[PDB]
């Protein structure tokens, strides 16, 4: 996504994933 | 599936080798379930059977190299744990109040590193707030990030 001024994440504390 | 780095491609062989023990070259639930129990996991046969199908693209109740790539390389499914979502939900309440509100998630993306406004904050919880209260619960805090 593309995002310059607004969170470039969120979901990936509990989606972090291995 | 086999379009991988060879890197990629070894690791996935190396866990196919823990799968087919009998060394038929595919695996059944009951190696499968060997595996599992070997490094600590115990899903029931029809929690196999349910994984087994997905990658099974022969429909032939074995889990060949293509098939089993899938299931390693892809995942097959979508979510991660799900179950521990819940766990996790108690860590963006920091509050404590079996809610997460946009200053909780908020202190948790700054843990993080990746920072954010407090208004990315909201908005995420604009979407994730179905009882539209301000907070999100389990279901709303899981489906905001891994749905189901
Ligand atoms: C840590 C995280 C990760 O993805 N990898 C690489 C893959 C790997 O070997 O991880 C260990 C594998 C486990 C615990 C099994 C995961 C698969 C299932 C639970 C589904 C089982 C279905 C089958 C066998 C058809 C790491 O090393
Ligand atoms: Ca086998
Ligand atoms: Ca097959
Ligand atoms: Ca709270
Ligand atoms: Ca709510």
């Amino acid at each position: 996504p593309n995002g310059k001024k607004k969170r470039k994440s969120l979901a990936k504390r509990i989606r972090e994933r291995c | 599936a086999d379009q991988l780095t060879e890197e990629q491609i070894a690791e996935f062989k190396e866990a196919f080798s823990l799968f087919d023990k009998d060394g038929d070259g595919t695996i059944t639930t009951k190696e499968l379930g060997t595996v599992m129990r070997s490094l600590g996991q115990n899903p029931t046969e029809a929690e196999l059977q349910d994984m087994i199908n997905e990658v099974d693209a022969d429909g032939n109740g074995t889990i060949d190299f293509p098939e089993f790539l899938t299931m390693m390389a892809r995942k097959m499914k979508d979510t991660d744990s799900e179950e521990e979502i819940r766990e996790a939900f108690r860590v963006f309440d920091k509050d404590g109040n079996g809610y997460i509100s946009a200053a909780e998630l908020r202190h948790v993306m700054t843990n993080l590193g990746e920072k954010l406004t407090d208004e990315e904050v909201d908005e995420m919880i604009r979407e994730a707030d179905i009882d539209g209260d301000g907070q999100v619960n389990y279901e709303e805090f899981v489906q905001m990030m891994t749905a189901k």
